[PDB]
């Protein structure tokens, strides 16, 4: 129904996979 | 004559008998009628639950 | 002290009820109730499933290193937009034998944060940066259901889907962190029950929600369709 | 002196009432009493399944496809205008094996907010005209019969079928959360058992009225066309 | 305070008796007695099955939109009045199976607020708006036996058969709900169990009531009659 | 009068009154 | 023995079949 | 002509008692449906769970 | 809006974005 | 040839 | 030809 291509913009407060306060950084760059 | 009647008599009983036991009813507790399940008689999908 | 309007809506009433319910209220005190909230959302998703928490979305799979999206808790029923077909979860050594030896049926698996697929697939999807362009979504696009990390709240105004339909179980899930918070046991315990009971009345909903329409009955499936 | 009336039928009324079991006059208090009725509310409808809620609707299917509405809790018997032909539900897995490995029975599925019918069935809605006229239904009609979520009260003058039926229901079970809002355990309790009890009263009254006119036995021997 | 005769026979009566029998009598009591004899009798009549409370009616098939009356509860035996016929009721899909696979038997269910029957009757009734007029009962008539939802006390001189065959039971049940209004727990306790030990003996007796002339046997039944 | 007897007499119901479905027809 | 004849006087106060007060005005209309 | 009626009603019932044995209905509770597991009719992967 | 029906909407997630070797690639 | 139950 | 999974 949709696409994943918006960018990132937070951080998994819950979730074992994605991303991490010391890994948003490597996502948005 | 005598046999007649009385070998009539043993029929008739094993008759009823089976006359009986083809109809198959079932025992059931209240709380367990489900009647969209039960009554629906398919290879799959019956809810013997409770 | 505060007051608050019937429906508990947004986060920013939230945040007052909390201190309304529990007059341990305070400077010291309001500052953390994000923090109580926050551990009380992440008690809640940590284990519920329920579909207004779910997202279907397209997959990139690229025969092999198909990578799991960051909101990955739990898969739904997984398939393509070409016909239906439903793909089966096995284990790495099933796949691993299946590439040797050797297409109806088609696995899958989890290789840390990937999805392997033993048939080389192409599914194809929009890159990243295109503006739009919703592409008419093409053939041999997979598209997979599972179930979302919801987003955390960050604005008064911000609202979310369990405001408006069980406020009561984030109340009750963030007042047992706030008793905590300060030495309190009996409201603790009143409130993790609480809690516990709503939540179990939601399972229970979502469970005969499914498959509620109808008996079942195995029609003795002997595969009728054996040539192909 | 909060004066209640005894056909308790409307919102205002069991508000005061509520305040009045409570007999705390306080701002403090009574400012929530909607609150406290919200959550008894949303308790009962919750897991409670009953006709009254119930509700019928024309589909629109297109093409083997569907949408299910915003009010949609539980689902049961589904049909046609004509015929009857009642469907029964099924998984994804089957519904898809239907369409590889396939006088015509129907199944359909969830996919997520999504009905999947196999046969590729085709319904219509009715004429839609405001104008004092009828829905003139359509033909090729699917009827769905769901157990719909009623609205939220917004208003005094408002009701509702359980106002009139058990209105002791909400009242006990606002009155839990009210007396768990204020630390009061023992008519926590009470009150709790009570609303239980009603809420047991109900569903056993909603079994008694079951396909219970008849005998248990004599299997029933739909068996098939061929004798 | 208030003074009662020995009999209590009618609502009037009973709303005094209530506040005799508890001395928590007062302006703001006595106004919700009637709202606690609205709930005992909903507490009551919610499963209380008993034959005063039944009532036997025509209907009106039209073969399928046949609909359920308001104060449908629970349905006893149906019937017709020519020859004599009993129903039994099976699910929609028996139904939807006999519709188009394919007249001795008449089965029937319930689609919501309907009364669904598989052959195309054509039971008459009178229409809404008719004066009087019997109509002197046509062929093809089934005659429902339901229990039906008594009606609620509206004025004083208003009386049903519960206050002349048991006052004590509604007595009782309205005083639970008083003793819940004020605190008081005991008498609450006293007062649920009195009224469920009177209950259970009304029910009793009518159990005891059905199928009592005689013992029964049955005469190995297998179908006499299979010519026809 | 009936003390305790069940079949001596029979309580009315709320209403011998149709549905609007069968007003409307 | 009757007919269901009579005009709508009151609600189902007991009963999940039927008329409520919300709809009693529906059927008197 | 009795005795054609007879086997007639005795083969009906053991005709209708494998009508039915061969349906295969399977009674269960009601936290143990996992339709999604159940419904799915393959050599390996059921879920006969609590 | 719904009261305790759950089809009545959809939260959304955290955020519609792939990891870093999707970006990379 | 059957209809839904609308609302009274 | 699959390799493993870098850091972000």
């Amino acid at each position: 129904i949709v696409y994943n291509n918006q960018a990132p913009d937070a951080v998994n407060n819950v979730g074992q996979f994605g991303a991490t306060e010391g890994s948003i950084g490597a996502y948005k760059q | 004559k005598d046999i007649q009647d009385l070998r009539t008599a043993l029929v008739r009983g094993y008759i009823d008998n089976v006359n009986n036991a083809n109809y198959g009813r079932y025992k059931a507790l209240v709380g367990a009628y489900d009647r969209r399940s039960l009554l629906d008689n398919r290879p799959g999908g019956v809810v013997e639950m409770e | 002290m505060p007051d608050v309007q019937y429906p508990i809506n947004t986060y920013g009433w939230l945040k007052k009820a909390v201190a309304l319910w529990a007059d341990r209220d305070d400077d010291e005190f309001v500052n953390q109730i994000p923090n109580f909230i926050n551990f009380a959302e992440k008690e809640i998703y940590r284990n519920l499933r329920i579909p207004p928490l779910e997202k279907e979305v397209y997959l990139d799979i690229k025969d092999g290193v198909a990578y799991i999206p960051p909101d990955y808790l739990e898969a739904q029923w997984m398939m393509r937009a070409k016909d239906g077909t439903i793909f089966q979860v096995t284990s790495p050594e099933e796949i691993s034998y299946r590439r040797q030896h050797g297409n109806q049926p088609v696995n899958f698996a989890r290789f840390g944060s990937r999805f392997i697929f033993y048939p080389s697939i192409e599914a194809d999807t929009p890159y990243y940066p295109d503006d739009g362009s919703p592409l008419i979504p093409a053939e041999n696009s997979v598209i997979l259901s599972y179930y979302a990390d919801p987003p955390e709240f960050h604005e008064d105004t911000d609202t979310s889907t369990i405001l408006t339909i069980a406020p009561e179980l984030l109340l009750y899930f963030t007042l047992r962190h706030a008793c905590l918070f300060v030495q309190d046991d009996n409201g603790v315990q009143k409130w993790s029950a609480l809690g516990k009971a709503i939540l179990d009345e939601m399972v229970e909903q979502n469970k005969k929600q499914e498959y509620s329409g109808s008996p079942i009955a195995i029609p003795n499936n002997m595969t009728r369709l054996q040539s192909s």
